């Protein structure tokens, strides 16, 4: 048997062909091969974008137009690319809620890279959505690259060194449009140690009980599985690409970039609207900025979090409202977000932004501790 | 060897000598009343008189 | 015999009245199932082809 | 630019290729807008 | 977590605090000399000038 | 990585299966399928629904204070 | 580029503004003439 | 410019209100606005640098 | 602003057609092979 | 011994019914997170406790892959629950703990 | 022995450290790791030119000149990287001739793979020529794009579908760019897949005979060879980029 002994096919077979895999992983499941296929396309469209698309102020803007208007089918890989990064960041956060909710954080190298995969995603999309130099692609990145300026002392040297000069110009869209160009495959490549350490251990299951007494081959049960998720990932791209392509865009930014004067209201994109709203939380500068940080690197703490002796949530009630109320939270959050900073979206913003930190540093662990004094153990 | 390096790579990264040169600015202000703030144009940011 | 897939294998044709049981029957450790099926469908498909 | 501002009393035109894709409400705006003129109300004193 | 509070683990503290703070040298004196941070260099006496 | 047959250890349990080709991939979809699912969200409605109606009353109570604060007074 | 290898800054800078260049626009739409400052590239003899 | 509580500057990305000097008095920014190197020549003229 | 209106949603039309086949036909792949998992059974006995 | 400790089990029974792995035949310890401490009380299992255990487990996957419960009737009552595993599982734990307090000496 | 079962580490192990190989392998061996380290050096001065290039043929020739006069230090990044090149295709032809002289050939996947290893470099520094878009730099590209004319039936129109026109213009020089980007990380995966099978098998040596009967750990003997070697090639590129940069291009 050839499958079995060529070197290049052995790993091949032992990660999507003969790999034991549980037999009751849900459609929470699904979104580990969503995320590489959405990978694979934001390579592909990306790629073909660069094609076509040039690096500088005068006419980075231009560059675009020229895209959705002049090359053959150009506007469909543009939006295939924009909403495919919209996409990418569903999966991202249906991933991590699967993770958190169903304990699969206990593989601690597996998730604590999970973790650095996110932050990669962010600052890959961030460096893309500067490249079109639109109104928001500009102040967005003005208010961004300026975080850096809270670090006392060096502040302000790692952001003029970042910029290649005083303000973002057309050394940072150079920049940038390398740095998004190469973030991408490394991506990939942490992707391949991403399933590297899995594959140790082998996935985890709605129960949190071992699935050893009961696994079936990944081929055909989770190859048709991810088929069929890969045809409802295109579905849900194809109705944003063909049917509301700027629904989650901003106006503004198909306006060429004015570095003299902002709109009056700035938005990111919705996948960074949470975490805006923290940063606007608090009234101070260095004390915004670390509280946007610890927003995600909170993730990297949840493991050194867990009380509960069982591991996942289907049969721990109380860590399931809980839960509910996180994602309720952070859905409150994402709202004030797109919402300017005026009464009373400034307190909300507060409340929801403490119940953030709140629920999962003292709310979340002790309510594991309770449910097991509950059962007696 | 590798200081120099990294140190000649990273000082790529500053800012170029054509970014260190943009001129001063020259304003008239007879142009601006009382009470007015006028904005101009000085290192690609603005310039509030 | 050369890989050590298996301690005994037997075809057989078993009839009855307008059916029967045509197949294989064989004998092994765990870690040797597999191979033993592999080999095993293989010859029949390739006496079919 | 600063031709138009001065044709112009110092307002922008602004390129009209996007128009529709750069304010919130696309055509639903500017056909407001156009059609939309009217007398100011009481107590509002517009420049000339 | 509180395995390691103990007279073993006080003893292998003291054994091991004399390298760490080496360490902590070489760290310290190789951020000083890569970034070439002016505020500690001036009082050493002979690498002044340039 | 991990291999069929150095899983872990199974006595005394029996599996039956039929071919794909026997039965149907649709069976009852509609008969046992409907039941399944009121089943399902009954048990998990109360764990799910309030923390996402909290959400709601917060959501209409924050638009509708902003969007007449800025509303005038006579004073 | 001069400056630091065969002239001062101040040499350089008053060689610069011994030629017109254009520059602009200003507020009226109009280009114009000034002396050249360090910054600007040697004047090209002609326009193509 | 000319907006804000203090009647001189408001940024509406955070809510910063700086007054007519320029200083900041509300908000998460931390310092007054930065003021250049300047100096006046003749009446109807400024430098900047 | 969108010259392509009219030609996104004509595969529009067919996008929304063609998952309309495909997606049951997937669908019933998928519900074809898992059968014979989600129709075993399974009995236990241990020696007594 | 008194009312007050009665309704104590009555919310402990109402929160193990709420838990609901007894609606897939299954018992508080077959859903102990395994980690080092309790893959040896497993391994510790006399034959009949270690093979009931795998097939309680084996069946509530199968249920758990089809989205169903048992019926009410087969559901595992809270009253016959046994803990099969803390008596095991806690003399490991002691036998870790010794460990410890010798490795500080 | 925490280096042999981290299962991201035991890959490093079997790879750089405790890998068998022969006792014998001469300065001829050592061209396998300058390959990946010149290739690691074209990423790099590779990396930094891309953060101050434009891909346009108005100011494509003038961005080069902007790197080699105003930014810190762009002038040695951009003859590293020219330089760089030519340095990849020495290794290159000594590594082939290895391989023939001392028949390293009859491996035939980690061969005939090497020969993809082959063609995809000079893909690349074809499409690197292109873009600074000198004289050299577009008749050299006509030529070249010019042979698929040759095939019959289909040749004109894979010319002009891979033009993007009627002749190399600014449509070829940003794919081109495009390409140039991304083709040297897919030499990286080939090269990896190029490891792959060699260890497989382990290395020939000067003679042709199997050298089980008599072999010593990479570390710490090829290690510090593979240094040596490396830091010759750096006196190599730093000779050629700061004494004489000029010398193999054209004016
Ligand atoms: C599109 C947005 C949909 C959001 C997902 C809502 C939850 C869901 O039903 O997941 C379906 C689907 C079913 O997966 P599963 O493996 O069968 O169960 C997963 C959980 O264990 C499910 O947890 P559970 O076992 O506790 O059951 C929850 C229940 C939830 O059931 C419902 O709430 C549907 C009730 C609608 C009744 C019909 C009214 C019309 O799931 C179902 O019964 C299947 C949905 C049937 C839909 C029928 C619609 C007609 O799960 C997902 O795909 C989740 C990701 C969906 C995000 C898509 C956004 C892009
Ligand atoms: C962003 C993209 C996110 C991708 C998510 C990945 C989803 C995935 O890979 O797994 C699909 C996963 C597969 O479900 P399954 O293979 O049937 O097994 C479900 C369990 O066995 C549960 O067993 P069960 O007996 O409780 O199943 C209940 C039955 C749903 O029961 C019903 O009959 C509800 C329909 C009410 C309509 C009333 C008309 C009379 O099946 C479903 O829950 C699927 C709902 C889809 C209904 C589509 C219309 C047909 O669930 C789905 O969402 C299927 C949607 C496929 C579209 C079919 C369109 C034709
Ligand atoms: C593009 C870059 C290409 C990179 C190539 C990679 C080369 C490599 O990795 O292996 C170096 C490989 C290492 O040779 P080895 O470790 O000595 O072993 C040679 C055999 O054992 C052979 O044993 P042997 O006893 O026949 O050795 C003869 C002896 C050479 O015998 C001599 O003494 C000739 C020198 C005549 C000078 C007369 C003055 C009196 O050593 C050599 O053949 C090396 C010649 C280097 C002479 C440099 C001046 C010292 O050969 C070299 O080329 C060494 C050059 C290192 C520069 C040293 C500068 C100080
Ligand atoms: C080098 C090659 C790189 C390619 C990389 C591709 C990246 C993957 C993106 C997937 C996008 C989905 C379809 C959008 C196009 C469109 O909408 O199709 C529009 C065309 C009509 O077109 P028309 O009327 O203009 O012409 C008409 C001329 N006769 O019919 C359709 O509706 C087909 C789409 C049906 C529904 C999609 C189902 C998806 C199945 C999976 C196939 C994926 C194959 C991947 C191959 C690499
Ligand atoms: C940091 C990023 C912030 C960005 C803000 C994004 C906006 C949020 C918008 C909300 C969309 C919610 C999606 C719909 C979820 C429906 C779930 C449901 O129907 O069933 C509950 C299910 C219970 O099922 P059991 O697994 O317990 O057992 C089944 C027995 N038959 O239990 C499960 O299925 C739950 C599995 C996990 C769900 C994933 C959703 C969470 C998304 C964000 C989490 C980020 C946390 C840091
Ligand atoms: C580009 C980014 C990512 C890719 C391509 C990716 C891909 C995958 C895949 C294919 C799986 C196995 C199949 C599955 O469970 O769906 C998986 C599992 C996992 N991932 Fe990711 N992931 C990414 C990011 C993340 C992030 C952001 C986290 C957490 C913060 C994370 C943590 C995990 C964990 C804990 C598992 C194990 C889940 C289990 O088996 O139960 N990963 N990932
Ligand atoms: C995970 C991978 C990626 C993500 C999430 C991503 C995301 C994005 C986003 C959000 C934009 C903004 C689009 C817009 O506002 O119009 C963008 C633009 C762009 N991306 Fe990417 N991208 C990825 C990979 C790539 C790759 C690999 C390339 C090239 C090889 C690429 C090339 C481009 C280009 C040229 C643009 C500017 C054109 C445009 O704005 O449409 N991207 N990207
Ligand atoms: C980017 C391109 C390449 C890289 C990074 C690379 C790298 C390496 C390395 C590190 C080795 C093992 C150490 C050594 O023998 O030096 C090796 C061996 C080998 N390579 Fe390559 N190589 C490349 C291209 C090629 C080419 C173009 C050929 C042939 C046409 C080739 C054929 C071989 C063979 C046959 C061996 C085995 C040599 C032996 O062990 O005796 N490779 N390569
Ligand atoms: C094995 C890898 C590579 C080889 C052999 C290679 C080779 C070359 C060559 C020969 C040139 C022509 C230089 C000149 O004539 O001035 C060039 C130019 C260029 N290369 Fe590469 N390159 C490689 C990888 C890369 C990578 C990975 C990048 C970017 C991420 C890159 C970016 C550039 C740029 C921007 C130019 C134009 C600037 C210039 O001409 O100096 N290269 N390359
Ligand atoms: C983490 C990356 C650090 C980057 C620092 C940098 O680019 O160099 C600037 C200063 C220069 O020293 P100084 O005496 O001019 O001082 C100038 C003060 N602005 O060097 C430092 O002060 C080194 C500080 C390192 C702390 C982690
Ligand atoms: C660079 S502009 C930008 N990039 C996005 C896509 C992004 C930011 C951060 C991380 C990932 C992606 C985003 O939402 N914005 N907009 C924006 C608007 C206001 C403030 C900040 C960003
Ligand atoms: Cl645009
Ligand atoms: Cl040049």
């Amino acid at each position: 048997n050839i499958r079995k002994s060529h070197p290049l096919m052995k790993i091949v077979n032992n990660a999507f062909i003969d790999l034991p895999a549980p037999s009751n992983i849900s459609s929470w499941w699904n979104f580990g091969s969503l995320l590489g296929i959405c990978l694979i396309l934001q390579i592909l469209t990306g790629l073909f974008l660069a094609m076509h698309y040039t690096s500088d102020t005068t006419t980075a803007f231009s560059s675009v137009t020229h895209i959705c208007r002049d090359v053959n089918y150009g506007w469909i890989i543009r939006y295939m690319h924009a909403n495919g990064a919209s996409m990418f960041f569903i999966c991202l956060y249906m991933h991590v809620g699967r993770g958190l909710y169903y304990g699969s954080y206990t593989f601690l190298e597996t998730w604590n890279i999970g973790v650095i995969l996110l932050l990669t995603v962010m600052a890959t999309a961030f460096m893309g959505y500067v490249l079109p130099w639109g109104q928001m692609s500009f102040w967005g990145a003005t208010v961004i690259t300026n975080l850096l300026s809270a670090i006392p002392y060096i502040g302000t040297n790692l952001v003029e060194w970042i910029w290649g000069g005083f303000s973002v110009d057309k050394a940072t869209l150079t920049r940038f449009f390398a740095f998004h160009f190469i973030l991408p495959f490394i991506i990939m490549a942490i992707a391949m140690v991403h399933l590297l350490f899995l594959h140790e251990t082998g996935s985890n299951n709605p129960t949190g009980i071992s699935s050893d007494v009961d696994k079936i081959p990944f081929h055909p049960y989770y190859t048709i599985k991810d088929i069929l998720g890969a045809l409802l990932l295109i579905l849900a791209l194809m109705l944003l690409v063909l049917f509301a392509p700027d629904l989650l865009g901003d106006p503004d930014n198909y306006t060429p970039a004015n570095p003299l004067n902002t709109p009056p209201h700035i938005k990111p994109e919705w996948y960074f609207l949470f975490a805006y709203a923290i940063l606007r939380s608090i009234p101070n500068k260095l004390g915004g900025v670390l509280a946007l940080a610890f927003s995600i690197l909170i993730l990297a703490l949840i493991p050194l979090l867990h009380t509960s002796k069982q591991r996942s949530m289907m049969f721990r009630p109380l860590s399931q409202c809980l839960f509910w109320a996180l994602v309720a939270d952070l859905l409150t959050l994402t709202w004030i977000g797109g919402q300017p900073v005026e009464h009373p979206y400034i307190t909300i913003g507060q409340l929801a932004s403490v119940l953030y930190f709140l629920l999962i540093l003292v709310l979340m662990p002790t309510a594991g501790t309770i449910e097991n004094k509950l059962l007696k153990w | 060897a590798a200081k120099n390096v990294v140190s000649q790579f990273v000082s790529s990264m500053s800012a170029s000598a054509d970014v260190l040169a943009m001129s001063k600015i020259e304003i008239k202000l007879s142009d601006i009343p009382e009470g007015k703030n006028m904005a101009f144009k000085w290192r690609g940011k603005p310039l509030f008189v | 015999a050369t890989n050590k897939l298996c301690q005994s294998f037997q075809t057989f044709n078993i009839c009855y009245a307008d059916t029967g049981l045509l197949g294989a029957h064989f004998v092994c450790d765990h870690m040797s199932i597999d191979d033993m099926m592999f080999v095993l469908q293989g010859q029949w498909m390739r006496l079919c082809t | 630019p600063e031709a138009a501002r001065a044709a112009n009393n110092g307002a922008l035109p602004p390129d009209l290729s996007y128009i529709v894709r750069a304010r919130h409400g696309g055509e639903d705006y500017v056909f407001s807008l156009l059609t939309g003129y009217c007398e100011p109300p009481t107590g509002v004193s517009l420049r000339e | 977590l509180t395995r390691f509070l103990g007279p073993r683990y006080r003893q292998l503290a003291r054994n091991w605090v004399p390298t760490a703070s080496l360490w902590g040298a070489v760290g310290a004196v190789g951020l000083v000399w890569a970034t070439d941070w002016r505020l500690i260099l001036d009082w050493v006496p002979y690498i002044n000038g340039k | 990585g991990r291999q069929f047959g150095h899983l872990t250890r199974v006595r005394h349990v029996i599996t039956y299966s039929l071919s794909p080709f026997e039965q149907r991939a649709f069976p009852h979809y509609f008969s046992k399928g409907i039941p399944n699912v009121l089943r399902r969200t009954r048990a998990c409605i109360l764990r799910v629904a309030p923390p996402f109606v909290a959400f709601y009353l917060v959501y209409t109570w924050g638009t509708q204070e902003f969007e007449k604060s800025k509303r005038k007074n006579p004073a | 580029h001069l400056v630091g290898v065969c002239y001062t800054e101040d040499e350089a800078k008053a060689l610069a503004e011994e030629v017109e260049v254009q520059d602009g626009p200003n507020e009226d739409g109009e280009m114009f003439m000034r002396p050249g400052k360090l910054s600007d590239y040697f004047p090209k003899p002609y326009p193509n | 410019a000319n907006a804000g509580d203090f009647g001189g500057y408001y940024c509406p990305c955070h809510g910063s209100h700086y007054d007519a000097s320029g200083r900041i008095r509300k908000g998460p920014a931390p310092l007054n606005l930065e003021v250049p190197s300047y100096e006046f020549t003749s009446d109807d003229m400024v430098i900047v640098g | 602003a969108e010259p392509e209106h009219d030609h996104r949603k004509r595969m529009g039309l067919k996008m929304l057609l063609m998952m309309g086949l495909l997606l049951p036909l997937v669908y019933a792949m998928k519900r074809h092979k898992w059968s014979v998992l989600k129709s075993r059974k399974l009995a236990y006995r241990p020696p007594k | 011994v008194s009312a007050s400790s009665r309704w104590l089990e009555g919310i402990r029974k109402w929160y193990y019914n709420a838990a609901g792995f007894n609606k897939l035949g299954l018992m508080r310890d077959d859903t102990i997170h395994e980690n080092d401490d309790v893959k040896e009380a497993i391994r510790r299992l006399p034959e009949n406790l270690y093979n009931d255990r795998v097939f309680r487990i084996k069946r509530a996957l199968d249920l758990s892959m089809r989205q169903q419960i048992l019926p009410k009737e087969q559901w595992t009552k809270y009253e016959e629950d046994k803990s099969y595993l803390e008596p095991y599982l806690k003399e490991v734990i002691r036998e870790r703990k010794e460990r410890e307090e010798w490795a500080k000496k």
